[PDB]
């Protein structure tokens, strides 16, 4: 049943969570079976809809009522369909083999077993978020993953800069949440369901401003999963977190829920220009300024994290292209799986041969020390830069000739933005790829290396072989539009200019980054201290100073209205109380002044008591 | 025809007047009469809800009796779905409080050696008073044991706790018995216009006979008396159940209270005020209710976001809980009172998911409090490292009462906020924000608490910080697994609560608005 692909890494993570230091012999054994499980049952269900060609593909299993609370009736729904199979397989055999390498790269670390225990909990999350066939299942896997986000990120405590990060991240996971939390709140009360069929089917009757509402708050909830502005800043910090839960973050799962969510609501988008608008603008902003972000990340995890950045960006705008660009979005989302995975765990490779040395500008000439893992660093670069032979050549080509499409000054202002991307990604990648590999040794002490065990070696080289291999073997032929046509929509091939001039434009200003990135470092050097671009590069350091506007508008504001309502209910709502309690007390104090204790005041009380003869008397009137 | 609801708030009764009378020697056999006394309550409540049917009639085990004629009252007892689910709520945790509060009662002296004996007297004497108030089809017996109630908890907040015990138990009697004298003033009111009124024999305080009568229209009165009768029972019900401006009592108490009384305060008796508002409230003043509820739903708000930020400003681990139940008592409040089978359903299971996290929550900051005598935040950190177990549940529990879908609470919060969206957007959207304020205070607490570097004296000398101890392992694996289940199949409760609600909303004339599309 498709649901076991759910219960099996969950389960997996449970026991690993229920077991205790009991297991920490073998529990990572436990926890890459079940990844593995979970892949092999993928790939089953696959072949399974394979079968059933034509309609009758899909998966749809409708396990049970969930909230059946009035007219809500969400039941706990699934739906493998063409489009979700893709991330399932993704999401599976990236994750295990994370789960592979990081047996040797956690070898080292007690609660490996811990650690595992939260990757195939990650992972069974994931799951349940692109199986969910109803957006409140969808919500539980979004909430799963950013959970799960939080608990790997936090992994190795007593790292201050751990907990952080990954509360940082959590909490801008949360805007997003809240911003998803709306968008379900507004699709039930216009609509009355949460199903994908019963919303999509009711969808057409929505005015433009619901579905823009609709739309707009479920971008924002990609903002925050997939790092978009604002919520772009928790990408950076959360690395200071294992390589491998970086990894499995920005490559496959977590980075990629949000243009899952974008590919999914599709339909609303298509029906909402302005969410469609808003989406463009989002993924264009992202793009440019992650790209610029990693113009200047000397530390290879952050340099990597402004590249998932970066390509985040652009299938955000590919997914905004609507039916034109989400088959090209979500091949550019898988091939990125690939070989961003890839280069993640090379480099995860690289600091652990560095003796965990993070910062790109203390080492170099590794390609000469750590040829295998050079090896599958440079498959992945070569993917991510976007060679002809590589897969994301073939994915970014197709992106950008679905924002060429888009036509007007929209359609050129979003191609520009998109080739200049490619431009800023080349000229970074660049400079990290020479910045390791190539150049001066650089060392650092000891930093005596050596290729990673076979554990990580094996899973490096298939990411590499991802990124060589797919790309071209989804974009040959369009199999992969076709796959998606059913259930994903195709407007038409606006063909708006030649593929051709195109594809030609991206490697000239491909090339034309790699030879300032060459004279950068390659005629010129690595030096060891800052080397101080000033202006932009200094802005460029501080994430665009991006941190600061959440430290200084949200932070310090956040500060002040805290303090503002905690003297508020100090000083209002208990000293109203208090200042009841004091009118009561003194006015106690002057009565019982009135007992002088002199008989003859009690008496002139007595016969002030004539009060009573006069009210009576005057009660006649 | 068996007495079950009687006997299910007699016997925690009877058990603490055992128990108090127990030979002060016989300390540990106390401890353990009362665990057996809190599982045969448990027990009771089990049969009383496999055999009651949520598809049959609305109020079922009803048990009747005259009690005093000469007021319009009857010993009245009748147990619907909201009142089962709460009262399945305050068996499943008083247990679970009691072997929780287990040591609470050694350092204290005096007493004749009974000072354990009263601690789990008072505890019993709180269960079944609060089941009493729960399972009451009586107006005026439900205010009995409503406001009798707050003198057991009193009592267990001044003895049993630190150096400010007095003043917050003071302070805490004082907000609520003042709110319970407003509502007697309400029920006096209420009593004289029945009397007043063709529609009852003579002036009544039988709750099913006037819901049915103000239902039926036949008990017709002026809109300003029925307003200020709403108002003196919602004055009590919003100080009891903390209502924003008056929850101020609650954060003290729950901080000088030990632990367990600190959780049976919160969990389970500050609920009775929501549960009150649900069933009285609306089912009493449902024109007065309909015309308050856009100012009632604004406080509730307003308390949501009030609480969560107070909770993030707190230096404190207890009074952060404390505002986080105050938040969460909001939710419940704005789920109530929207009127909508999603919003009232939902508030109920918040009510009940609520009572839970926030006992598992509180309880495990109490264990960690309990390890180092400081409740200051700043004075732990690193203690992920040296009790890893206390360190996990304690993040778990922080998960519940942030609202994670993998746990229960979120099932009802997001039930309440779609409620509260289909007739106050604007208030879904002021609540949801909650969303993020939880994550705040949880995560934020949990950062400068377990992780870190260690601090001084938490993993050494005289005030190291050891993990969990299987005493503490038995009250918090069930709690974790209640959320756990009540998350991912919250079908059963759901079930129970939904005819309910249905019936409330018949009763108060209002329905579930129609969905914008045709
Ligand atoms: C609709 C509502 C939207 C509102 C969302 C924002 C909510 C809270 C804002 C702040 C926050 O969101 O959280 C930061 C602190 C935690 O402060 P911290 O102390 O935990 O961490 C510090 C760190 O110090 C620790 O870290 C180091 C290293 O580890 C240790 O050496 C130290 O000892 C110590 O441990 C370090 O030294 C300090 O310089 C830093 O300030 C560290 O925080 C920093 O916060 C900054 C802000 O964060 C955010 O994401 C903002 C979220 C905004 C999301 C919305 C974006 C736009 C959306 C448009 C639709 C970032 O630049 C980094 O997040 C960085 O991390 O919360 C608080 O105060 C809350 C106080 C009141 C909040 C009330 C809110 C209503």
């Amino acid at each position: 049943p498709v649901w076991l692909l759910i219960a099996l890494p969950a389960a997996g993570a449970t026991i690993l969570l229920l077991a205790g230091r009991r297991s920490d012999r073998w529990g990572h054994l436990l926890g890459c079976a079940m990844s593995l499980a979970a892949f092999a049952v993928g790939t089953v269900l696959f072949a399974g809809m394979l079968g059933r060609s034509g309609e009758e593909r899909a998966v749809h299993e409708a396990l049970f009522s969930w909230v059946p609370v009035g007219g809500l009736q969400v039941d706990f729904g699934l739906q493998l369909d063409q489009l979700s199979v893709c991330f399932v397989l993704l999401i599976t055999g990236v994750g295990s083999l994370i789960h592979i390498y990081s047996i040797g790269y956690m070898a080292e670390d007690p609660d490996r077993r811990r650690f595992f225990a939260y990757l195939n909990l990650f992972l069974a999350a994931m799951l349940l978020l692109v199986l969910a066939d109803n957006y409140l299942g969808l919500y539980a896997g979004w909430e799963g993953v950013g959970l799960a986000s939080y608990l790997l990120i936090g992994f190795w405590s007593h790292k201050p800069s751990a907990a952080t990060a990954a509360k940082k991240a959590f909490v801008v996971n949360r805007v997003g949440d809240m911003g998803l939390a709306i968008a379900l709140m507004i699709m039930f009360a216009t609509i009355g369901s949460i199903s994908f069929a019963g919303v999509f089917a009711a969808a057409p009757g929505l005015s433009e401003a619901t579905l823009s509402a609709i739309g707009l708050l479920l971008l924002l909830g990609a903002c925050g999963k997939s790092a978009q502005v604002p919520l772009q800043s928790w990408l950076g910090d959360a690395m200071e977190g294992p390589t491998p839960v970086s990894a499995l973050i920005h490559a496959a799962t977590m980075v990629t829920a949000g243009v899952y969510l974008i590919v999914r609501s599709g339909p609303i988008f298509d029906l909402a220009p302005t969410a469609q608008t808003g989406v463009v603008i989002v993924g264009a902003v992202t793009l440019l300024f992650g790209a610029i972000i990693g113009c200047a990340k000397d530390d290879i995890k952050k340099a990597l994290a402004a590249s998932t950045m970066s390509q985040i960006g652009y299938m955000v705008l590919a997914a905004g292209l609507g039916p034109a660009g989400y088959a090209f979005a979500i091949m550019h989302l898988l091939t990125h799986g690939f070989f961003k995975a890839g280069l993640f765990l090379g480099a995860g490779s690289v600091m652990h041969a560095m003796n965990d040395e993070v910062n790109m500008r203390r080492y170099g000439g590794l390609r000469k020390v750590l040829p295998v893992t050079f090896a599958t660093f440079g498959l992945g670069y070569l993917a991510i830069i976007g060679v002809p032979p590589l897969a994301g050549f073939f994915s970014k080509d197709g992106i950008i000739e679905a924002a060429l499409g888009a036509g007007g000054a929209r359609g050129v202002i979003l191609g520009g933005a998109a080739i200049l991307g490619a431009g800023i990604t080349a000229f970074y990648m660049t400079r990290v790829m020479l910045m390791t590999f190539f150049g001066e040794k650089r060392w650092a002490a000891n930093s005596h290396p050596h290729e990673a065990p076979a554990v990580m070696t094996w899973p490096m080289i298939l990411l590499a072989v991802g990124s060589v291999v797919s790309g071209g073997a989804l974009a040959i032929g369009g199999t992969l539009s076709h796959w998606l046509e059913p259930v994903v929509g195709t407007h038409e091939a606006h063909h708006a200019v030649p593929v051709w001039v195109v594809t030609a434009i991206v490697l000239a200003v491909v090339a034309v980054g790699i030879a300032v990135a060459y004279r950068m470092y390659a005629r010129q050097a690595v030096p060891e201290e800052v080397p101080e671009g000033s202006a932009l590069t200094v802005a460029a350091r501080r994430d665009l100073y991006g941190d600061a506007f959440n430290e200084a508008v949200f932070m310090r504001g956040g500060q002040t209205l805290t303090a503002a309502m905690v003297t508020v209910d100090d000083k209002a709502v208990d000293g109203t109380a208090g200042g009841l309690a004091a009118l009561v007390s003194r006015t106690s104090d002057a009565l019982r002044q009135v007992q002088t204790g002199f008989a003859r005041s009690y008496a002139l009380s007595m016969l002030g008591g004539s009060a009573l003869v006069v009210a009576a008397i005057l009660a006649v009137q | 025809t068996f007495p079950w609801l009687t006997v299910l708030w007699a016997v925690p009764v009877v058990g603490a007047a055992v128990v108090i009378l127990l030979p002060a020697a016989q300390q540990v056999l106390a401890k353990w009469l009362a665990l057996a006394v809190s599982v045969l309550t448990l027990a009771v409540t089990a049969v009383v809800a496999i055999g009651f049917d949520p598809a049959a009639a609305q109020y079922q085990f009803v048990e009747s009796h005259r009690w005093i004629p000469s007021f319009g009252t009857g010993y009245i007892l009748g147990v619907d779905g909201i009142a089962l689910a709460l009262v399945v709520l305050t068996a499943v945790l008083v247990p679970l409080l009691i072997i929780a509060g287990w040591n609470d009662a050694s350092r204290q002296t005096g007493l004749a050696g009974r000072s354990v004996q009263a601690y789990l007297a008072l505890t019993l004497a709180v269960e079944g008073m609060v089941l009493m108030s729960l399972v009451a089809l009586d107006i005026l017996l439900f205010y009995v044991f409503f406001e009798a109630m707050l003198i057991p908890m009193y009592f267990l907040i001044g003895g049993f706790g630190g150096e400010n015990r007095s003043r917050a138990a003071v302070k805490f009697l004082l907000y609520n018995l003042f709110g319970g004298l407003i509502m007697l003033a309400a029920v006096i009111g209420l009593y004289v216009v029945t009397a007043g009124s063709d529609a009852f024999a003579a002036g009544t305080f039988d709750f099913r006979e006037i819901v049915a009568a103000v239902s039926s229209g036949e008990f017709a009165v002026n809109p300003a008396i029925m307003n200020f009768l709403f108002l003196g029972f919602m004055f009590a019900f919003a100080v009891k159940a903390p209502l924003w401006p008056f929850h101020r009592w609650l954060p003290d108490a729950a901080v000088e209270a030990t632990p367990a009384s600190a959780v049976l305060m919160m969990a389970v008796m500050d609920k009775v005020g929501t549960f009150g508002m649900l069933r009285y409230c609306l089912q009493l003043f449902p024109d007065a209710s309909t015309y308050f509820r856009p100012v009632v739903i604004t406080l509730a708000a307003i308390g949501i976001v009030y609480g969560a930020v107070l909770a993030i400003g707190q230096t404190d681990v207890m009074r952060l809980i404390a505002y986080t139940s105050i938040s969460h008592f909001g939710f419940i409040i704005l789920g109530i009172f929207v009127m909508t089978s999603q919003g009232q359903s939902g508030s109920t299971l918040y009510m009940i998911n609520h009572g839970i996290s926030t006992a598992a929550l509180f309880l495990i900051a109490g264990f960690l409090v309990s390890r180092r005598g400081s409740r200051l935040i700043d004075s732990y950190g690193g203690v992920q490292k040296v009790a890893p177990v206390l360190a996990g549940t304690f993040l778990v529990a922080g998960l519940a009462t942030l609202s994670l879908p993998g746990l229960a609470p979120f099932i009802s919060e997001f039930l309440v906020l779609i409620g509260t969206f289909t007739r106050y957007p604007v208030v879904a959207v002021f609540a949801a924000t909650a969303l993020v304020l939880s994550a705040v205070y949880i995560l934020w607490t949990y950062q400068r608490m377990m992780t870190g570097p260690v601090r001084d004296g938490i993993g050494d000398g005289d005030r190291p910080v050891r993990d969990l101890v299987p005493r503490e392992l038995v009250v918090v694996a069930p709690l974790l697994a209640l959320l756990l289940v009540l998350g991912i199949y919250p079908k059963p409760a759901l079930d129970v609560i939904n005819p309910a609600v249905e019936h409330t909303l018949t009763t108060i004339g209002q329905t579930d608005p129609e969905p914008t599309v045709p």
